[PDB]
């Protein structure tokens, strides 16, 4: 999925924010 | 006191390698993690930042740190990931600080409205 950065080398498998959730 | 009273250096700042679609380093950085603020100090566009209030996915994989911005950036109009070798240590900092500051550089969204 898009929530692994799959940037050539190596694919990141992120998070998102609470920042968004949390204001 | 010096338990996580950090220096502006060993842990916040991180030299990461901007690397894009490719994993290439387009300009190794720096990912100088703060408050609200990833002070991406690039080769030559100078340091970079990506506020904590758009950062929608970011992340870590071996020496890969990335976050989708989503607003426009300097050098990043969404999932900009760079090669940071404290990728882990980066992106949780990042995670952390995220959840120990709240990110408000100012002006807070009226909190509970309630009118």
């Amino acid at each position: 999925g898009p929530d692994a950065v799959i940037i050539g080398m190596t694919k990141i498998p992120v998070i998102e924010n609470p920042q968004y959730f949390g204001i | 006191s010096h338990m996580d009273t950090v220096p502006d250096n060993h842990r916040n700042k991180f030299k990461v390698i901007n690397v894009d679609d490719d994993g290439n380093e387009l300009g190794s950085g720096i990912m100088e993690l703060t408050d609200t603020e990833l002070i991406l100090y690039t080769r030559k566009r100078d340091s970079v930042k990506w506020h904590y209030l758009c950062l929608r996915r970011y992340g870590y994989d071996s020496n890969l740190f990335s976050f989708e911005s989503g607003r426009r950036c300097q050098t990043g109009q969404g999932i900009f990931a760079f090669k940071c070798a404290r990728a882990e240590e980066l992106f949780n900092m990042l995670q952390e600080i995220m959840q120990n500051n709240s990110i408000n550089v100012v002006e807070e969204p009226v909190v509970e409205r309630n009118n």
